[PDB]
């Protein structure tokens, strides 16, 4: 009875992408904009900030 | 009318005699179960005399 | 004479209406069953992950008819207790086996060192399969329904999930937060109701169960989300091949009580009764 | 061994019949163990309410034509003759009830069922006994067992009466919560 | 906390309901006080239904009483429903009284717990 | 304990089931935990006190969306069928009273007269509860099947389906009306009355006022739909039902006309005094306003919104009135 209209949206990702103050993440320039020597990356590595 | 007075007096008398056994519910957070605990009572002596 | 004619006419009218109703229900049920079979043969399970694994889509929107017989996939750990409901599969007596399935865990203790609080577990009932009456003693307590899910290859996935609260870490430094996740696929089905004339009646005190009473099953197992348990349950469906319980497949999942065969039998009975009543009325 | 006292060595016939009935009702005894005992039970009933009939003409041919009986018939009022006949038939009926071959067979069948129970649940067979109602009889408990057999092993099983196959949940009784606490009341 | 005296206003229905829902759900309330209010709610609910049902049965019997059964329909109906009204009122009043007495005991326990009564200290 | 309690105890159990909250009591029966928090007595009590309105919502949801069940509809309209089933007979007698000879046997031409005519026979099969089983059968037949075949339908489709089913089941209505109005108890049952009517007047005499019943049922369905929505047109619908009530009166008079139960033959039904056209208007309106038909299947979007909004508003009480507005929560 309490769940009838309590949860309108479930995707945080869409709201983040359409409202966060960051440049669009689908740009094609992010592929070869800068050059780095990353060695060998055989595992999914994630970058952390600050 | 005497039957009515008898019921009223018995009700009060039963309450008074029911005072002297302190029966309470105690929660056991470790077992998540309530238990019925029996104890004595302390009160002003004038109450006992009356 | 005249009373007999009146009784025959009334009986014929009632039985003809019953036959017509059962025929229309048979047509509707056959069409819906064809749609259900096509949808199941499509074989695109809906992944119940994240928030959907805490409060389920058929509970949140309260649309189990839109989610009935519907392929879903969810991961969690089964609880030890098993529930048996008397049922016949392929014309032989047996038991449907139900197990609790914890799809989300919530921890609400902030005095972690002082207090070891029990977690709030969100669970749904999963029909593991069907076991014959001979082999009911072969169902083991806390058995392995499905092999445990493989560990993810992303090092950032080894933390407690935001919504489900599960840590997919085989070697978790937090011993009290160590969970083993098994991933099942099944079909969402609704719960059953009592029908004494259908011989689906359960004596809870004696332990005899004939229909799926999700309310009682949730209460007896001391589960938490009783409403989200009563709404529906997931019947486990193995991909192609089906030791005890024997899981359902794409072609042998447990049939509902209302079937086109049942309605056809009722239609035949009522049509025969109406025809006999009219013949007797004509004779009289 | 005939020197080992069985757990039911002191039970009465009503207690034995109630133990069998409770074992069958609690699904400890299957319907495959009853058909012999039940049969004997029925014979015992026929052995009780037919004997005076069988004993009525036989005495008229054997005992009531003797010298003492004829003396009573000829030298005493007809009411005393009726009293003598009824007393003799009732004494014979009581002796038959105490010492009947079919009663012995019924007791043997009940003993076999109790032995099966002890082989199944061990010393916990003593847990099948209770404080029975005063006026409920061994025959009444046997009739209740027969009624339960008819209900389970017949039509309407699963419609009006619980089935013989149990569907109790599979739990660990060592850890599963219980209704009664050891000493206190719980809510 | 409440004003005391003859001239003071008695607890109104809204005040009683607000205090009950305060004691049931609010923090700053020990588990014992909330349990007292919960036990008040559980046990009191029997009496309203019991009074209504007993009144219904007694009124069904009274509608056919030796003198009532021979009255005109208006008088017969009024006299027949009188027992139902009396017993329904008894049930409702008993439920309210039991629930509110236990709730007020819980309120006194809360007030003493937080020292919110002058001339009361350990 | 051996001879009386085995019979007295079930009555007390039934009394408690009618009195004690069954869902809450059953919830309290399973005391303990099996690895989850919130299965203690306090949490169970809290969810049970929140489960009353949730259970009401679930029952309404089952009535609206799922296929209707006879037991649910009967329990939804239990007072019309069980306790006040004799008021239907009283209203029928009042409608047919103008030609029913009841004025010549200890009764007047008013609602008290109809009540006394019904209640003179007794409180049972010959009296207040005469035709009650026939009334229950008629309710199971026409309105329940109409609900089954038009579950979520507009008012026009409701009227169409209801008219079809009332036409199909009308002879039962005629038999019930004739059984309502035999003060001397000439008919021993429904089959006997139908047989007498067919033998003495033919099969076509069981459809005396079918068209009047259909038109009045259309008006009543419109009024019920306006009542369920809670619209301001409830008074306009009441006026429409008051205007259409003479159709119901004429239906009853045509049904009882040719039989020996009445003074007037069918051709004389339209010759009755015009002032008697609204025979039982006020009692009928009062009875329907108090115990109207509750067909939750036929509830429109507005009615569903009203009921569910009422439940949701009733669910707002489960919070502390003195709750601090905290910066971090
Ligand atoms: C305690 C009462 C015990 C029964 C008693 O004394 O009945 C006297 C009464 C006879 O007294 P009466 O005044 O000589 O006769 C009344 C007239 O026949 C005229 O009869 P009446 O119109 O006065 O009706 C009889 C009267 C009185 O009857 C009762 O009260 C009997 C009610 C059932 C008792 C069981 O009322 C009722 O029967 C209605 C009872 C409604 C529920 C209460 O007995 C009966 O009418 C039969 C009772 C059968 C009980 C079984
Ligand atoms: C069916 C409708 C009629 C029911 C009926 O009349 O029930 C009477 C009812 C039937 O007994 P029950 O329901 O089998 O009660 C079993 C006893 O709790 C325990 O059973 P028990 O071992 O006391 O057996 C009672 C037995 C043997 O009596 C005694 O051992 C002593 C009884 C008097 C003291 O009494 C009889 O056989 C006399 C029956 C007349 O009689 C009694 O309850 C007897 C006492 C009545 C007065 C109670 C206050 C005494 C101070
Ligand atoms: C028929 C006509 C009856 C009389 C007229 C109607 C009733 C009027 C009042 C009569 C007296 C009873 C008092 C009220 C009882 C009551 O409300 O019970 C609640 C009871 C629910 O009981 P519960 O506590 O929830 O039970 C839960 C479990 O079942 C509990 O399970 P359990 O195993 O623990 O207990 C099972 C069983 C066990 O019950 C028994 O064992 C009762 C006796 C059984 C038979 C005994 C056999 C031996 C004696 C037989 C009689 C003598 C025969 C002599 C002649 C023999 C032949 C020669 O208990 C019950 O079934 C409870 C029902 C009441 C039992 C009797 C209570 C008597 C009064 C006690 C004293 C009251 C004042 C005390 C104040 C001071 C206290 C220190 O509700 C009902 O049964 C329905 C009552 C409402 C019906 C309408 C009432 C209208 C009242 C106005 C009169 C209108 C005109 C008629
Ligand atoms: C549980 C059981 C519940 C029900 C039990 C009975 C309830 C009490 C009862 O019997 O009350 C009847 C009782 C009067 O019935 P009675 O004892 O038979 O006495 C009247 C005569 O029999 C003579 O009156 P009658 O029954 O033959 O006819 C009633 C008469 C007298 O009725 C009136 O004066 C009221 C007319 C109301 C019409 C509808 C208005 C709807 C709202 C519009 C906004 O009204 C007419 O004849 C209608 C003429 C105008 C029709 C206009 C149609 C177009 C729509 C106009 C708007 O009602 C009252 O005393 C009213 C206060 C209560
Ligand atoms: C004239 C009757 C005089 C005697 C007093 C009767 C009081 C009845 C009302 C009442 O509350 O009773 C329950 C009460 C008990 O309910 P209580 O304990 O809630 O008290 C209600 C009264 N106050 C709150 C003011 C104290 O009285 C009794 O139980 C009295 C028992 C003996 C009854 C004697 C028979 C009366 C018969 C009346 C027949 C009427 C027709
Ligand atoms: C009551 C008698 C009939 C029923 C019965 O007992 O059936 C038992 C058996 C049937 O037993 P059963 O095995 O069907 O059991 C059903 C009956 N119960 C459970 C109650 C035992 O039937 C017969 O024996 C038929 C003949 C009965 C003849 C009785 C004559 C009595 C004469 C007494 C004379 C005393 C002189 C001194």
């Amino acid at each position: 009875l309490s769940l009838i209209n309590q949860y309108k949206s479930l995707n945080l990702s869409s709201s983040i992408k359409h409202n966060a103050p960051f440049i669009n993440r689908d740009l094609y320039v992010f592929d070869d904009l800068f050059s780095y020597n990353l060695g060998d990356i055989t595992t999914k590595k994630s970058l952390f900030n600050d | 009318l005497l039957l009515y007075i008898l019921w009223l007096e018995f009700y009060q008398f039963y309450h008074i005699l029911s005072f002297y056994g302190n029966i309470n519910w105690a929660f056991d957070y470790d077992e998540y179960i309530w238990t019925l605990e029996l104890d004595t009572r302390r009160t002003r002596l004038a109450n006992n005399y009356i | 004479n005249v009373t007999g004619k009146v009784a025959l006419a009334t009986l014929g009218a009632l039985t003809g209406y019953g036959a017509f109703y059962h025929y229309n229900q048979y047509l509707n049920l056959s069409a819906r069953w064809q749609q259900i079979q096509e949808n199941i043969a499509k074989d695109q399970p809906f992944d119940v992950d994240g928030f959907d694994a805490k409060v389920y889509p058929w509970v949140r929107e309260n649309n189990v008819n839109d989610w009935e017989y519907k392929l879903v996939k969810m991961r969690g750990y089964f609880k030890d207790q098993r529930f048996f409901v008397r049922r016949k599969r392929d014309g032989k007596e047996g038991f449907l086996v139900f197990a609790p399935f914890v799809t989300a865990v919530e921890r609400v203790n902030h005095r972690l060192k002082q207090k070891d609080l029990l977690p709030v577990e969100y669970s749904v009932f999963v029909n593991l399969g069907w076991v014959p009456v001979e082999n009911k003693k072969d169902v083991e307590l806390g058995g392995e329904v499905c092999p445990p899910m493989d560990a993810p290859t992303d090092s950032t996935l080894f933390v407690n999930d935001t919504f489900t609260g599960f840590n997919p870490d085989p070697a978790n430094p937090e011993d009290t937060e160590q969970v083993t996740l098994t991933e099942i696929t099944g079909i969402v089905r609704r719960g059953e109701q009592q029908d004494i004339l259908a011989r689906r009646r359960n004596w809870n005190k004696e332990g005899i169960y004939n229909w799926v009473d999700l309310d009682y099953m949730g209460k007896i197992f001391r589960l938490f989300n009783l409403d989200a348990i009563n709404t529906a349950y997931i019947e486990r469906v193995v991909p192609s091949f089906e030791l005890y319980p024997i899981p359902a497949t794409k072609d042998t999942f447990e049939r509902p009580l209302n079937t086109p065969e049942r309605h056809s039998t009722f239609f035949n009975f009522y049509a025969a009764t109406s025809a006999l009543s009219f013949i007797s009325m004509l004779l009289l | 061994n005939n020197l080992r006292l069985k757990p039911w060595f002191h039970w009465t016939d009503e207690e034995r019949s109630h133990a069998i009935f409770s074992a069958y009702e609690k699904r400890i005894l299957k319907s495959e163990d009853l058909p012999s005992f039940l049969r004997a039970n029925r014979i015992n009933n026929v052995s009780t309410w037919v004997f005076p009939l069988i004993a009525l003409p036989l005495f008229n041919q054997s005992i009531f034509k003797l010298g003492f009986a004829q003396r009573i018939l000829l030298t005493r009022p007809a009411i005393e003759w009726h009293c003598f006949k009824i007393a003799t038939v009732a004494a014979s009926w009581l002796a038959w009830l105490n010492f009947s071959p079919f009663y012995r067979k019924l007791e043997n069948e009940k003993e076999y069922l109790l032995d099966t129970l002890e082989s199944r649940i061990g010393i916990n067979v003593l847990d099948l006994n209770d404080a029975l109602p005063r006026w409920t009889t061994s025959q009444e408990y046997n009739r209740r067992t027969q009624q339960l057999y008819n209900q389970r092993n017949g039509f309407f099983a699963g419609l009006l009466y619980p089935q013989e196959e149990s569907s109790r949940p599979l739990v660990d009784i060592a850890s599963f919560p219980k209704n009664l606490h050891k000493e206190k009341l719980t809510k | 906390m409440e004003p005391f005296g003859t001239d003071e206003r008695n607890w109104t229905h809204e005040e009683k309901d607000i205090i009950t829902r305060f004691l049931k759900y609010d923090k700053h309330v020990n588990l014992k006080t909330a349990e007292m209010v919960y036990s008040a709610e559980v046990e009191s609910a029997y009496f309203g239904k019991a009074g209504a049902l007993a009144g219904g049965v007694i009124s069904a019997l009274f509608f056919n009483f030796p003198i009532v059964r021979n009255l005109p329909i208006i008088r017969r109906s009024v006299i027949g429903v009188l027992p139902f009204l009396y017993c329904y009122t008894w049930g409702k009043n008993t439920q309210e009284e039991l629930r509110w007495l236990k709730t007020f005991a819980a309120y006194q326990r809360f007030v003493v717990y937080h020292g919110q009564h002058c001339k009361l200290w350990v | 304990a051996n001879f009386v309690i085995p019979y007295l105890k079930p009555v007390a159990d039934f009394w408690n089931s009618l009195c004690i909250d069954q869902h809450q009591d059953s919830l309290f029966q399973f005391k303990g935990q099996t690895g989850s928090l919130g299965t203690d007595w306090t949490s169970k009590y809290l969810r049970s006190e929140q489960d009353v309105y949730n259970h009401k919502y679930l029952q309404y949801h089952k009535r609206v969306h799922e296929a209707p069940e006879l037991t649910d509809v009967i329990s939804d309209n239990v007072y019309r069928l069980t306790l006040f089933a004799g008021v239907e007979r009283v209203l029928s007698v009042r409608q047919a009273q103008a030609i029913l000879k009841t004025q010549f046997a200890g009764a007047t031409e008013n609602i008290s007269g109809a009540f006394q005519t019904v209640l003179n026979g007794g409180i049972f099969r010959r009296g207040y509860f005469r035709g009650a089983l026939l009334n229950l059968l008629q309710f199971c037949g026409a309105p329940y099947q109409s609900l089954i075949w038009s579950r979520n339908s507009g008012i026009t489709n409701q009227v169409i389906v209801s008219s079809i089913f009332e036409a199909f089941f009308y002879p039962l209505d005629t038999v019930k009306t004739l059984i309502y109005n035999d003060v001397q108890g000439k008919y021993k049952g429904a089959f006997h009355c139908a047989s007498q009517v067919v033998q003495n007047a033919g099969w076509s005499r069981l459809y005396a006022g079918i068209f009047q019943k259909l038109i009045f049922n259309s008006a009543l369905i419109f009024h019920l739909n306006q009542v369920w929505d809670g619209s301001s047109q409830q008074w306009a619908s009441l006026a429409l039902v008051a205007a259409a009530y003479p159709l119901l009166v004429l239906k009853t008079r045509f049904q009882v006309a040719g039989t020996p139960l009445a003074l007037a033959t069918s051709n004389e039904v339209l010759k009755v005094n015009r002032k008697t056209l609204y025979a039982g208007l006020v009692p009928y309106l009062i009875f329907n306003t108090l115990f109207a038909y509750e067909f939750a299947a036929w509830h429109s979007s507005t009615a569903q919104e009203r009921v569910i909004g009422g439940l949701q508003n009733a669910m707002k009480q489960f919070s502390s009135p003195a709750a601090e507005q905290v910066w971090s929560s």
